[PDB]
């Protein structure tokens, strides 16, 4: 026979003891564990609400792999690269090289809390969350391998993270913000409360929505399949923010989960906003990139957090406002300054998108319509020179993306600038300024890619030259129209 | 800018002669932290964790030009390690059921429970403390080849710890009595025989060299816990009439000597830079005494 | 000699770096910034195109230069056509 | 806003099902073993969010019945993608549910 | 340390003994046996040449069938129901309402092996070959399953075999006289040398070509996986007739694969053919009917044939006249007496379809051509009582399919009569009347469905009376054009 | 012609009030043979199959009015088989690994590689007749549900005669002067320990009526062969330091056991017709004594 | 009474049971072998239809009738034009 | 005919390999093991038609090379649906030949 594991659980997590042959600030240091003084005793009381055990992890993990692999597989030969939409094939590559080495990145901010942590429960489900990070990792450099032979454009699902070009910037500022970057606890509840139980049902759910509907079925069901395991690693936040609650640390624990939800915010309205309102062909559009927001981040996520104790973060109305907006203008500079990016942009402004854009978002044609406008008129009279950039947008000292607002009709722009130790950084929102505010030293000396133009950094000092530096290694890398323009026939 | 043709792999492979394989293709060359030296991480470069990464990886006297090039030697990745340790748990597992069924615990010597209380269910601990730091050898390491190798390893420190909780527990059913399950904390904290290990490991903890810790970890106590603590724990187990104890430990020995394997190419590897057979040495004399001791404790305690 | 700012014209949907002259007329910097974005994204109007500090109400005069202005390398302006 | 206002004032719990086996099996269970609640049922193609107010249970009996093969609880992180509500889950059964009513 | 396979592998068949307690000819009677009075001991030399071991197949079937469900899971939503040409849907009726009870009947000819064979390699793999085609009847009950909720026609998928259908009982007069009506060394070479590494590759892989460029992944992935395992146990062949031949039996043997050949042609002429060279969509026919028979029955088996040592079959040119002609006209009655199928053909007589069958079949519209004009002038004119009969087709007395001849400008029809023990029985060629005198009894009272029909077994004596024979419940069971005549649109 | 709306599940099994399973699903009602009397088969009446097929299902004096109802009581199908079976030889297999790592069988007693030759060895003969055996009852039962559980115990068979195959040439490698893997043959033939049993099997498959067959196989044979060969053995092999046999046949009598429960729930379903309960008796008197003999006549060999 | 027979009709693509009469003359079973076949999946023409036994070279006279013939039941007929 | 004829008196041989991940791996290890022989591939999207002249070997190391990851020779049943010629196989390689020259 067999014991349940309800009987032998605890035995697994009774692994707490008390230093004598060093200190427990010494075994625990505050700068890579996060305890905030908690003393040890308190941490055993933590208690993970999704629980594994190794048996059960090794079978099933194994059963996922099994069924990812295999619609792979047989999937090959579905022509998704050859018949697929180039704005399709586009999220692909937007998708892999933002998200592919982040996600082995991953691996360390689960290994901090495995190492770091003083509640045993925390430090064994993440080891299985280290586990789940490289399977992430490895999935999302395999699954893309096979299209290096057809597009250059796919070594960025390997080279984007090493490489200094501004998008991969703007991914590894916020990864390594808040997964690499800051200690055990800080991890557990920024990771899990802004990506994993947040933005991430965006990029990996739906997404998978959209892929269904545009016959994806290798990629709808590969990044589903990824996101059973964060829905489980991912609920080693909930125990740790209740404890820093209980233990009277609930305006720390507020303020990191307010600051990640923006910093990740910022990153998938540049990610994930343009691929479900432009790149993703209007047919397989299964909602707009605000009916998501509605669904997965205000509906269920912020809920979540609600019912776990924290307030609606402070900036709740300017959050509301930017999801009606931001992403458009992403989108615009995306596409404008395309030659930068390693995707290839789809404009997704023909007259039947301008009319889906306008239902989805009143007002949407007196505003950014208004620039498209232009765009398109050049386009018909052939006067390409005008719709190609002779100068670097400005770019935010905290999200690394441009600095935007509306335009058109009723314009409206703002930069938040700030001096600091005798330096003039400039944000794109509030939220942005205020997060440089809460820890300084974290950001204080970090460069964004215009700030080392302007320092010499970047040799010549030309567009050319920030490309190069971007690390470019052919004409066919970087970004062009998705259908080579073809769209303004429609027009 | 030229134009170049696409690539039959990522451009990082592109020159291998051979083609890549699976472990090529997903393993190789992903810690993005290790390419600028004054900043590690994307955040300011004087940022705590780039100050730390900078202190205990890019300053440690292990060095060599090339740690990317390391290879571990059975090639395994999330997808393999799964196949490979379904197969040898369902095993186990299987193992744990028959001789349930035939209620082995019930025929082993007289007093074993109460040696099986003090020497074996306290490894929870000891494996525990390997679990956490695999962990930190994981997140330091400056390759992902390396950092690799350590995620499996943190696993089956894990998978070890597990093994001991579920056996603990099953003892217990038929020895109520010996304290099994209940009193291992203050056994680990207060027993003679389990304070040099304890020792060992708190102090290994908080060696926080990257080189350091893969040395004092891989290469002086986890060879110790094979020749001290698992082999000697099958021969008693043997005197004791307990044949389902030898049979787990071969298992445990498996993923042992796979940890072995691996931590012996990666010497090879740093040996190519000829300052590293001192500083590899020179670790391996300062951790064994602590190890040797921790031993011989463990083995009066055993033999007692 | 080279002056960086950081620039926002009217009806446009971004902020640009647009390197200007020090000597440069308020007139002239906004014919440099308008090259970036007038025809790009913007549509051509009549009217006098004035710069002022980001957000403030005040303009700069037409003739006044960036040298005079008191402007510093990489502050943020607006390019922003006479009411 | 009024529209965000009523998006986050809700109390829907539930599994969100990734599209495989799993899909119909599930959403029979949380109508069996939920019988004073409205299951509601939102299909996205690559996975459907099912829901009900305050509380919803899947046992693993219902399911594997639903399912029509031998099933352990574990096994539905195969398929489980996401869930709104907190989550307590044992070998028997697991549960959604709110602390809070919004 | 384990052994390998070769060292360990005669003992698994080390299982010949002489018996003592009863006879040989008592343990091997030859009626179940079919040893042709060859000594046991001339049977040990048998030696499989596609061998396995009970752990490596159950690990490799689990993995397969791992695969297989994987897939068609992930699949689901592709909306290959709801997306799907009609005449595609029409080919997963008939493939799986013809095919998936008599692979569990195929369970019977190789446990006819299992237990009767002299050969003890054979024994046991015709074990696996129990598993396999268990396997196999279990697949094909399970997809179409989810399909019985949408059409009352999938539910045949089951009942096909358990029917007085006229198509039903063509599939299993053969299934029954070459796979469960016949002894072990019958079986052997008779089911391996005609399905198994004949026409089932036409049903299960060039099928699996057209289902592949029609987006149907799970099908194709689905029938090419059951032929991996066909490859495998249809090896139990060759070293069967081996033994034949080399034991004084070639005469024999020559004359059971000769027969069995044409048998399985009739029969999959008229399931196979029509699918690949109408009910399957024109943009997606990979090939024609006839260049897959070259491909797989002429180049790949007939050539393996002679490999072992047969001669080609004394009908070769019968039969390669046939390929040119028969399955055009059994389509045509198929179509035309649509109402008796369980499944819905599509005539696939548009112009650009009939461009492609004279490209195809050079001479097909001075033949059916003209037989397809009158039908459409009569749909354009809607006179659709001329395009549903009120007769019955007259049946061959061997295949139990109607008897067909080549129609139009050089109009020719053969109907092959023989009278014996006192009754006229009709076939539908020289080869059919052949197989009939090899082996009368198996045979001779038998009746087919107009023989029943004519001696009042089918009351009333009509042709509604003959559909409910036929064991329709239902109006919606019964064929019709799958498109509802909407191709004449296009005529 | 009416009108009918689809159904959730085949026609059949409409019906139920349970949502159908997946063994219902794929098990259920597929022996088409069964549904015409004077034609089992789609040929003549009076072919050579037709008539055996008469003869020997439809004629057995062992009747009920729905053998389709019968239900495995394990509800097993083809996939489920495969993954239990897996899980069970994966691990058989990981114990003669480990069991070869650790050169068991040069530790057993003096002596028991002859016993193993005389008495085990040979059993690859009789688990081959099980095979055969069970292949008959397969074909000629009147449900397909019956015929599945024999599909499965004739892969179960070869299961088992795989594992002697192996075993015998591994024991050979240890003991090459004792005729493992050599004289089984002979021994089946001229041994008087195996006579009682080659006695039986050779009459066993003989006996060609479907109930004679399943009940001599499943309600005589086979119980025997656990009673009297399988337990029989592991006790030897304990007294004789074999501590892998005992597992391997632990293994093998799973299987045993499994045959054992479809088999007393066919007899089950049997007796819901009064008339059945004298038919299996009948038969089971009729064998039993051949069936003793067989235990004797190798229980005395086996402690000679 | 009822003479069931199996009829090929020219430039028709099958046999097809036909069921006649004894006293039908062979003009009569013509027209009902062509009810099942002309202007079905045969093109109407002029001319005289003609019966013979299946694959024979000679003609049954028009108004010869079944029983005449010599014909058995469940016999082949074609159907023909007169060349 | 002279295109039956020309069909039946060829000498191909070789495997049919199901869509899926072992068909470049085959078609490379079909060169690499046959390196005096041409070898024809003739693709039909759901199988590869992979053939030589006479004699087609595909040996386990190499296939493991081509494929990637390890490999066993009785695994590449998984996705062998057919095969030209006679076949041999054991634990080191397939073989796919003909006897006679036609
Ligand atoms: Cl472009
Ligand atoms: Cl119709
Ligand atoms: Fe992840
Ligand atoms: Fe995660
Ligand atoms: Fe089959
Ligand atoms: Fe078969």
């Amino acid at each position: 026979a067999m014991h349940p594991r309800k009987d032998w659980y605890e035995l697994t997590r009774a692994t707490n003891w008390t230093p004598s042959y060093v200190t427990e600030e010494q075994l625990f240091p505050e700068r890579m564990s996060g305890h905030m003084g908690i003393p040890l005793e308190k941490w055993e009381s933590y208690d993970e609400p999704y629980k594994t055990s190794y048996p059960e992890y090794v079978s099933i993990q194994r059963e996922k792999d099994a069924g990812a692999y295999s619609v792979k597989a047989a999937l090959e030969r579905a022509k998704i690269y050859e018949n697929s939409d180039p704005g399709w094939i586009s999220t692909l590559k937007s998708h892999y090289g933002a998200i592919a080495v982040g996600e082995y990145a991953a691996v360390t901010g689960e290994g901090r809390m495995a190492r770091f942590s003083k509640a045993p429960g925390n430090r064994n489900m993440a080891t299985f969350g280290m586990m789940d990070e490289l399977r992430h990792g490895q999935l999302q450099l395999f699954f893309p391998h096979e299209y290096c032979k057809k597009d250059r454009q796919f070594d960025w699902a390997w080279r984007a993270y090493h490489s200094n070009e501004w998008a991969a910037i703007a991914a590894k500022h916020f990864f390594d913000d808040i997964i690499t970057g800051r200690d055990a606890i800080s991890v557990a509840i920024m990771l899990t409360f802004s990506f994993e139980t947040g933005f991430a049902n965006m990029q990996f759910l739906g997404l998978a929505a959209d892929a269904a509907e545009a016959g994806d079925y290798t990629f709808a069901n590969l990044i589903s399949s990824i996101q059973t395991d964060e829905s489980r690693h991912a609920q080693q936040g909930g125990p740790a923010l209740q404890l820093l609650i209980e233990n009277g640390k609930r305006e720390e624990a507020q303020k990191k989960v307010d600051m990640a939800i923006w910093r990740a915010w910022r990153l998938f309205a540049v990610l994930t906003g343009p691929v479900m309102d432009y790149y993703t062909p209007l047919e397989d559009r299964s909602q707009s990139f605000k009916e998501f927001m509605y669904e997965w981040i205000i509906g269920q996520f912020e809920r979540s957090l609600i019912d776990l104790g924290l307030d609606k973060p402070w900036y709740w109305d300017l959050f509301l406002k930017d999801i009606d907006e931001l992403h458009h203008s992403y989108h615009m500079g995306v596409w404008y300054w395309r030659t930068t990016a390693w995707w290839n942009p789809a404009a997704g402004v023909t007259p039947e998108e301008r009319d889906w854009l306008e239902e989805k978002y009143p007002g949407w044609n007196k505003r950014w319509g208004r620039c498209w406008d232009v765009i398109t008129e050049n386009v018909l009279n052939d006067r390409m020179d005008l719709v190609s950039p002779e100068t670097l947008p400005s770019v935010c000292n905290m999200s690394q993306i441009p600095l935007v607002g509306v335009p058109g009709d009723d314009w409206n722009i703002e930069v938040f600038s700030l001096e600091h130790n005798g330096r003039l950084y400039h944000f794109g929102s509030e939220v942005d300024r205020w997060v440089f505010q809460q820890d300084p030293v974290q950001y204080q000396n970090h460069m964004n890619i215009v700030d080392r133009f302007l320092a010499g950094q970047i040799q010549p000092m030309t567009l050319e030259g920030a490309l190069k530096y971007m690390g470019f290694q052919s004409i066919e890398e970087m970004g062009k129209d998705a259908h080579d323009f073809a769209w303004a026939d429609k027009c | 800018f030229e134009s170049k043709k696409p690539m039959r792999t990522w451009s990082h492979l592109a020159e291998m002669r051979k083609k890549p394989s699976e472990y090529d293709i997903v393993s190789r060359k992903l810690h993005y932290s290790t390419n600028n030296p004054d900043s590690p991480w994307e955040l300011s470069p004087d940022s705590p964790m780039n100050l730390w990464y900078k202190q205990y990886r890019n300053a440690s006297p292990l060095k060599h030009d090339n740690w990317d090039a390391f290879t571990d030697p059975d090639q395994l990745v999330y997808r393999t390690y799964n196949l490979m340790q379904d197969g040898q748990e369902s095993y186990v597992q299987s193992l744990f059921d028959q001789f349930n069924e035939r209620e082995h615990d019930q025929m082993v010597r007289e007093g074993w429970e109460h040696t099986m209380a003090r020497c074996y269910s306290p490894l929870r601990y000891l494996f525990h403390c390997l679990q956490m730091s695999s962990a930190y050898v994981q997140q330091m390491a400056p390759a992902s080849t390396i950092s690799n190798c350590c995620i499996l390893q943190t696993a089956d420190s894990l998978r070890w710890l597990t093994h001991t909780a579920y056996r603990t527990h099953e003892l217990s059913l038929t020895y109520p009595d010996a304290g099994l399950g209940e009193h291992e904390r203050e056994l680990w904290e207060k027993e003679p025989g389990w304070q040099g290990l304890r020792e060992l490991m708190e102090k290994q903890l908080t060696a926080f060299d990257w080189g350091e810790a893969f040395v004092s970890l891989n290469l002086v106590v986890k060879p110790m816990i094979v020749e001290s603590i698992f082999k000697p724990l099958q021969q008693q187990a043997w005197e004791n009439n307990d044949t389902l104890l030898p049979l787990l430990i071969d298992s445990q020995l498996k993923d042992a000597e796979r940890h072995s394997r691996w931590s012996k190419a990666l010497v090879k590897h740093a040996l190519e830079n000829p300052d590293n057979h001192a500083v590899i040495e020179g670790w391996i004399e300062k951790w064994r005494p602590l190890a040797d001791r921790a031993a011989e404790a463990y083995l009066s305690m055993l033999s007692s | 000699s080279a002056f960086p700012v950081h620039a926002a014209f009217e009806k446009d949907f971004l902020v640009q770096l647009v390197v200007v002259d020090l000597n440069d007329s308020m007139d002239q910097v906004a014919e440099k910034v308008a090259y970036h974005c007038v025809n790009r994204r913007v549509a051509p109007r009549e009217g006098v195109m004035r710069v002022r500090k980001h957000r403030s109400t005040e303009l700069f005069p037409r003739d006044m230069t960036i040298a005079e202005s008191g402007l510093n390398p990489t502050e943020v302006i607006d390019v922003v056509f006479e009411e | 806003s009024t529209l965000a206002d009523q998006a986050l004032h809700n109390n829907n719990v539930g599994p969100i099902i990734r599209a495989g086996d799993l899909v119909e099996p599930v959403i029979e269970t949380a109508e069996i073993d939920n019988p004073g609640k409205e299951i509601t049922v939102e299909d996205r193609r690559a996975y459907v969010r099912i829901a009900a107010e305050g509380e919803l249970i899947l046992t693993r009996k219902t399911l594997e019945e639903q399912l029509g093969r031998p099933f352990n609880m574990q096994e539905l992180e195969i398929n489980l993608a996401s869930f709104a509500g907190q989550i307590q889950a044992d070998e028997d059964q697991i549960r959604f549910y709110f602390d809070k009513t919004m």
